[PDB]
């Protein structure tokens, strides 16, 4: 019922990295404080290293076991847009910000970081443990892929957004809007492919499911608390930060079906600023009565 | 969270495996108590109050000005003589924030449910005080509901107009296109509904004065009235509503229906322009025997015969027209043509259907014109005449454009007072003052109509919740025995009043003397059947009330002989749909769509009970999506038989419902005499 | 393939290093002979060919009919005793596919080159046989080119207007801007391009009647415009065009560029409209000291002042508006509006750019009004006043409407002919015909300021082709000193034949005695500086024939004084787009974009040399992107100073440039006195 | 060496059959012999086919094995072309020129069709032979995309060229030049990374992959051969269909770093014709003349 147009609504969406100026961000990177120029490179190679993931694994794999010809093209268009176009876009943003050193050191460092590796191998194993013929196994990792379009990169684009609604980084801060408006209509894809096979199960097959999804947005949840501390302490964001992430929880849940778990809350107005039932035909005697 | 929204929100809370439906009185006393009597502006007199009101451009000088003080106070004293009580949460909230008068910032409240039941009544009789005294009666015990415009403007300085409903005709020329994109526009601005009919605009691929294959067709058309209706979004206030209708003999009929597929290109979907097919007996007979038919360019039409397509009957023209050479025409499949319009009403609601003959067999004015279309809520239905609009310096050819004044009766106050004749006749009254008081000075068509036909439209609300709080089923024969009786009685006692105000005034409509009233065509069926309850438990509930007999209806035949009548068309049963929660009634004679309505407003969630709705009568409430819609047809063609004009009649679907089921349902209603077709709801 | 075509190509094939240009040649005759020969109808007699015209609704019989046959076959033997003969290919092809006259079904050829200019002239002579005879020589001798309009429509029974450029003022009303989208449907129906000045339209957030943030902006009006030039298309052969004008002091200056951005939102996006900014000289000074601009809300302006901001002089105005607190004001920044303009210009060619103080400060009809906006081409400058149109019953205040008439000389065939004078007198008889022939009956203000002001455009073509063809440059100083003394003829025999036809008829254009004519202001800098050539070689060029001196304008403008002018516009240099391939020209007064234009038509590719290309004169065809735009200024500002309207520039830019060189050319060309920009073309 | 070039090449080449309005072939089409649409048709179908597979199986398989970012990043760009534009343009292509029946009639066709099925069963099979960490299992499979994309294509494209050549049909033409201007970059790409692996093998080993190479080539080619007149004789063509491929054969023979395998023979000329703006800041010196 959805793929055809979903195919329409993401390759109207096609941009290329060149067709955005970077050099322009200079004037306002500048004048930012250490402590902000610090979150914003943990931040931007911490959403490089989720996106690559999605990238090399997360999109071929379950483009490899979904069946249908224009799920499977769907599916690699956005795996496309995950190699060819944000992960250019992602090295653009860090090249005109930074000398080579300086991004060799920050990606060693989130390498090591354990908040930034616990959630990336989490995501990982559910994409290694798909088994051939093995619908659950599918579900499983498309939850784990709408949690990381839907939900884990917002803790990360919060900030790009906080700055871009205060007119400072705009031309990277333009590419993060894109990137993220493609992240969006990714996640609420996957999510229809995963009710599909949720719908195709028993009644205790899905409470199973369910609690399934819950303990894992729980575990995901915890971590990026902590994660969100780690980052935006230094720059006193954080409570701001945690509505950000809950807010974008409760919008991956309700791409695979599911009731928001947290309560609805405000959000930062400068992060804000910145964001067919069945054909039967007519058998004669229909007409009369 | 507040107080009230506190307490409303119990109901749902189940005490002793029932639902708390006291607590909805516990809401709505918390919530005057806490919210209203505290943001209420109070004055040290009722001559204080209303000199605020007037001179801080609130009220209108003009209809108080027809009465001494004394006047004005006493009608306010009837007002708050009765100590009204809202009876849910819901009832005084919607009245609060929908029609109360509130100051400029919308910070404080000046007039109460009293104090605007008082102005409309005042403004109402235009200087009689009984008859001011007999409105606030009438509706300050809710047997009469103004119609929202009504309700909410009148007597207020910076009003919209008190009409919502209009419905355009619109020729077949740019200069005709041009002015409709531009009456629609200023009706939409003042804040009412607009319908075109595009019937007489020539189809996609006509000659444009020799240039063969250059007309966009009504879809062109249809863009721009969309964007008409777009920029003139009420101020910025509500969006603006519009209608277009087509014949579905008209050849852009798929090019029509196409504008609302889910999958329609961006260059031919509307947005904000809902669409209604009018469907000719013939189109039926065509499907029925599943002879492949034929849509027509109706500008080949035109210049065959120098007449317009729906302007003549397709049941002896359509054989003429597929004959005719010089006719264009494609071949369609009429039963694919239904199977589409079943498909785009279940995926969409749209279009409406409007079933031509069905109306028009039981018109009373079709030497006027016969009724080639309807309105944006499907139950306006009269005779309209195009207008030429020419060029900038010659003069115009004014036609007659549709626009009628609504109000509703409240059954269950109408019928526990035992008050149809005079909440009728009282009615009929002040939609004939709004009527009179109406004056568009940039829709002259509307204008002309409005003068000389004086049409209202009389609805009805609270069917269901009557039946259900007197223990009938709304599918049961005994409901359909009480809507044929008692809408016989409605029916009898507005052409009464119509003709006592064709004597009063000695003026008929125009164009009366060719009508069936006029003929006495129009009584047959009143002077040859009776129409009494057949029943003896609904025979009951017209105790104490006068039923119109034969004899009765017999005089009203020789009254109306004698001496005219003064409106064309009366009774219109339109949704009702804000004014049904502030007069505690199901909407209009639809069944009721749920038992418990959750709604949210702002950040808090809020609960409505139907009226009436308990214990006893759970099962009486019966929701319209569980319900036969056979049996639905079939209520509705028992009341559409005493109303003049159509009736708003939504489908009410469930999720399994097939197409076939639909289409079934639509065949139905055309089988049974339903007029039109208004929404297909799919729970 | 064709073997014209094939002849056609071998143009490219380089024999001994050189494009064989004598291919052409062959290319036309081979045209001839074999395509137009064979598809030409023929007629035993001349009296047969008129009368199959005349009765098959391809003439008017109106027109023909104030000749005696013997004066028409006169004509038509003027026209053939030229033996005119197409130099290239293209011209050719684009008459005998453009404006000769073929039958209904678009199958033969009916007119040949002199019979298309035989009938222009005698529907131009009106009954005369000699002024027919002098416009046909005129024509053949390709001296003077009638607009395409007038050139494909004149003497045509199923014609559209001979006028296709309209400039409405919309007035801050409903009414006017329902009025502004039926008369631009009207006149783009009539094939015409319509210009549009939203200025005085209040801006987004504004008030409509005490409800605060409801109008919807200019940006709305031009969606609604965007759709009706959508619906009026004509067949879609030729899409309706239109053009939205706004000053940069408006607050929506920011949504109305945001709609010609790529990254547009299809709710905001229009792309039927082209736009243009009005930039006074008030907000090049804010950029210039990098100060903090501040653009208006107009409707406030409105009201505290009583007139509309574009009604008002913003260099004298502006600091009031600053301080006036009842006036709403938003902060922008001048020059990052100034970037925005470059970036929208380099990205699409829009807006379009007029330098307000550059027009009114050498505008002749202040008085009347000053110009608030140009046309669809950029170069219609005339003064024009805003209509009020009120509601259905009340009378209409009409205003003025800019229209004019257009028509170009040829420069390489008037100075081939030393006939300046000749030519210019005769083509602006042939304009006011036109403009006394025209008759907008759906269009007012369009038709009061055709009658009133009786304006027409005179402008030229093939500059550069008479330039390149005599040795000279186009940035030379030579070529400027040629195109000051030829404009300033041009000027001085323009106001001549005025001044005589209002001598002749005894009356003057509306409001003349206020205008700089009248008062002799306008004729400062002729009776003041001397415009004979500077350079020898430019004086050859004129040898033969009289250029006007002091002594001579002084004289001229004592015969203005004591006769007055006929026209209050003369002379405007429009694009001259499809009628400079016809006459073996290049385009306008502005510079080549190729030397060889390379097209493809249908499955079939030409290639055209521009008129006199050789190799003896190959570098002096200097592509346009080639060459300095600050020189291009210098040129199109030394001909600007003799042309009361504006003159059509583009700009031609290569893809090395940034958007400051492009806002240096706009500031250069604003400090040079250029009125108008016309595109930023990219290569 | 030469990624980075294929990468700017692919993405800059990126288009969508929506791009072309192919109501102009109606009349071209209309005129065709029965015999010639049924040909036309099931040529398509073929060339459908082949593209479903490469995009769904073949680009994403090699990409998964083939190692670095940036090769990755083309080989996903050339899959997503595959399935997304190019499948997809022959259904545009369809859905113009035949009624439902006939395009339902001709998808069932390519399931029967026992050439078809064998060509997609030795190719497809190859691929999923891939053994992680297997260079010579990847080579094999890319020796099968080379022929994929340079030699078996071809039996189809020649009708929609011999048409364009002709003045005929000539917007499903410009769609189908679109698609071989991508298929000939393909597989000169897919043909370089062959040759990487090929060269690191022992002269032995060599040999044993030129036989695999020519062994699998004549074997695809038999069986195209009978494809071809079944196809072909219908419209009296399959001679000058045959001396299309053969050429072809050779051009995919090259793109492999392989000497050319079939003599030179004139081809048909009727196919042989069928073949922002930088922001720079004003200065204050930009207002002075
Ligand atoms: C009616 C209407 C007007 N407008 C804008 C467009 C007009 O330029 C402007 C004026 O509308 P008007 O038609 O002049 O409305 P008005 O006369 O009642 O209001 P006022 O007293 O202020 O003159 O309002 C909208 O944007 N949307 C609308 O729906
Ligand atoms: N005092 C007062 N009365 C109001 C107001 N709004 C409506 N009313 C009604 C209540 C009474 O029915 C009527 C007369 O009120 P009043 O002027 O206080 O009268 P009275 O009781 O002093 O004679 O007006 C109001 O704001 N103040
Ligand atoms: N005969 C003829 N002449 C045409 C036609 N179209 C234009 N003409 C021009 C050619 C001559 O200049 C002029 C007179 O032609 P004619 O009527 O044949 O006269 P004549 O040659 O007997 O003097 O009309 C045409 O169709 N036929
Ligand atoms: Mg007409
Ligand atoms: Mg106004
Ligand atoms: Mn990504
Ligand atoms: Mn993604
Ligand atoms: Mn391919
Ligand atoms: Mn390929």
């Amino acid at each position: 019922d959805f793929t055809q147009m979903f195919y329409n609504q993401n390759v109207k969406q096609f941009w290329l990295p060149e067709e955005i100026a970077l050099n322009g961000d200079l004037l306002t990177w500048k004048y930012l404080g250490k402590n902000e120029q610090d979150t914003y490179m943990k931040v931007l190679a911490g959403l490089t290293l989720l996106d690559t993931e999605q990238g090399n694994t997360g999109m071929p794999i379950v483009a490899e076991h979904v069946d249908g010809h224009q799920r499977k093209a769907v599916l690699n268009f956005m795996a496309m847009m995950e190699n060819a176009v944000h992960a250019k876009s992602y090295s653009n943003i860090f090249m005109t910000l930074a000398p080579t050193e300086t991004i060799n050191e920050v990606f060693e460092w989130v390498k090591q970081n354990k908040y930034l590796q616990k959630k990336a191998q989490m995501i990982v194993g559910l994409y290694k443990a798909i088994q051939k013929d093995d619908e659950i196994s599918l579900f499983k990792a498309m939850v784990a892929s709408v949690y990381l379009e839907s939900f884990l990169f917002y803790s990360g684009f919060y900030y790009p957004l906080y700055f871009y609604g205060q007119g400072k980084l705009m031309q990277s801060g333009e590419i993060i809007n894109l990137i993220l408006r493609d992240e969006a209509i990714h996640g609420v894809y996957v999510g229809l492919l995963a009710q599909e096979i949720y719908n195709k199960q028993t009644e205790e097959k899905k409470a199973e499911l369910r609690e399934f999804a819950i303990d894992l947005l729980n575990q995901l949840y915890e971590n990026e608390l902590e994660y969100t501390e780690d980052l935006y302490d230094q720059v006193g964001l954080s409570h701001d930060v945690k509505k950000f992430i809950r807010y974008n929880a409760n919008k991956a849940l309700m791409n695979l079906g599911f009731d928001p778990y947290f309560e609805e809350e405000d959000i930062n107005p400068i992060v804000l600023n910145g964001l067919k039932a069945t054909v039967e035909p007519l058998k004669d005697d229909d007409f009369y009565f | 969270v507040p107080k009230w929204i506190q307490l409303n929100n119990e109901i749902m809370i189940q005490k002793d495996g029932k639902f708390q439906f006291d607590k909805d009185k516990e809401a709505v006393h918390s919530y005057f108590v806490d919210y209203i009597n505290q943001n209420t502006v109070f004055f040290h007199n009722l001559k204080e109050k209303l000199d605020y009101l007037v001179e801080n451009q609130y009220y209108e000088e003009e209809f108080l000005s027809l009465y001494s003080f004394e006047d004005i106070k006493e009608v306010f004293k009837t007002a708050y003589a009765k100590k009204f009580r809202f009876p849910s949460f819901m009832s005084a909230f919607k009245f609060y924030n929908d029609y109360a008068l509130k100051t400029n910032d919308k910070k404080k409240i000046l007039e109460r449910y009293e104090d605007r039941i008082s102005i409309v009544a005042l403004f109402f009789a235009n200087g009689d005080t009984e008859k001011a005294k007999e409105y606030v009666n009438l509706m300050i015990n809710q047997e009469y509901q103004p119609s929202t415009p009504t309700f909410l403007n009148a007597g207020r300085k910076r009003r919209g107009e008190l009409v919502s409903c209009f419905l355009l005709e619109v020729n077949d020329s740019l200069n005709d296109i041009s002015r409709a994109i531009d009456i629609s526009m200023q009706l939409s601005k003042l804040g009412g509904g607009v319908s075109l009919n595009l019937s007489k605009l020539r189809a996609k691929g006509e000659a444009i004065k020799d240039v063969e294959n250059a007309t966009k067709g009504v879809v062109g058309v249809m863009k721009l009235l969309d964007n008409a209706f777009r920029y003139a979004d009420q101020m910025g206030q509500r969006q603006g509503s519009g209608a277009a209708y087509l014949n579905i003999f008209h050849r852009d009929i798929n090019d029509f229906l196409d504008t609302k597929k889910i999958s329609a290109d961006e260059d031919v979907r509307v947005k904000t322009l809902s669409i209604g097919v009018v469907i000719p007996d013939k189109f039926v007979e065509l499907a029925r025997e599943d002879k492949a038919a034929y849509v027509f360019y109706p500008h080949t039409i035109y210049k065959e015969y120098g007449q317009h397509m729906d302007e003549m009957d397709m049941n002896e023209m359509y054989d003429k027209f597929v004959d005719n050479p010089r006719v264009k025409k494609e071949k369609i499949n009429p039963r694919k043509l239904l199977e589409k319009l079943a498909m785009l009403r279940s995926e969409s609601g749209y279009p409406y259907i409007m079933f031509q003959d069905n109306v028009n067999k039981v018109h009373a004015n079709n030497h006027i014109s016969k009724v080639k279309f309807s309105n944006l809520c499907s139950e306006v239905l009269q005779a309209s005449q195009v207008s030429s609009y020419t060029d900038y310096d010659e003069e115009d050819e004014i036609g007659l454009d549709i626009s009628c004044n609504l109000g509703s009766l409240n059954i269950l106050n109408v019928m526990e007072h035992k008050s149809i004749e005079k909440t009728v006749k009282l009615a009929t009254d002040s939609l004939t003052h709004v009527s009179e008081t109406t004056d568009i000075r940039n829709a002259p068509a509307v204008r002309r109509a409005n003068k000389a036909m004086k049409s209202i439209g009389l609805g009805a609300m609270n069917l269901h919740g009557y039946l259900a709080q007197n223990g009938i089923a709304y599918e049961s024969p005994e409901a359909r025995d009480f809507a044929n009786t008692f809408f016989m009685m409605v029916n009898f006692y507005s052409i009464q009043r119509s003709a006592e105000i064709a004597k009063e005034k000695g003026e008929t409509f125009d164009q009366y003397e060719g009508s069936t009233y006029a003929t006495g065509e129009y009584f047959d069926k009143y002077v040859s059947t009776d129409f009494s309850p057949k029943y003896e438990k609904i025979a009951n509930l017209f105790e104490g009330m006068h039923i119109p007999t034969t004899e009765d209806w017999k005089k009203l035949k020789a009254f109306v002989a004698e001496h005219g009548m003064y409106h064309s068309y009366r009774l219109c049963i339109a949704p009702t749909g804000s004014i049904s929660y502030v007069q505690s009634s199901t909407a209009s004679v639809m069944p009721i769509m749920e038992r418990i309505e959750e709604r949210t407003y702002g950040n808090s969630k809020t609960y409505y009970p139907m009226p009436g709705l308990a214990s006893n009568n759970w099962f009486f409430y019966k929701e319209a999506y569980d319900m036969d819609m056979f049996k639905v047809v079939d209520m509705i063609a028992t009341i559409q038989q005493h109303i003049d004009q159509g009736i708003s009649f939504t489908l009410f679907l469930k999720d399994t419902m097939t197409t076939r089921d639909l289409n079934r349902i639509d065949l139905y209603a055309h089988h049974r005499g339903i007029k039109t077709i208004y929404y297909a709801r799919t729970k």
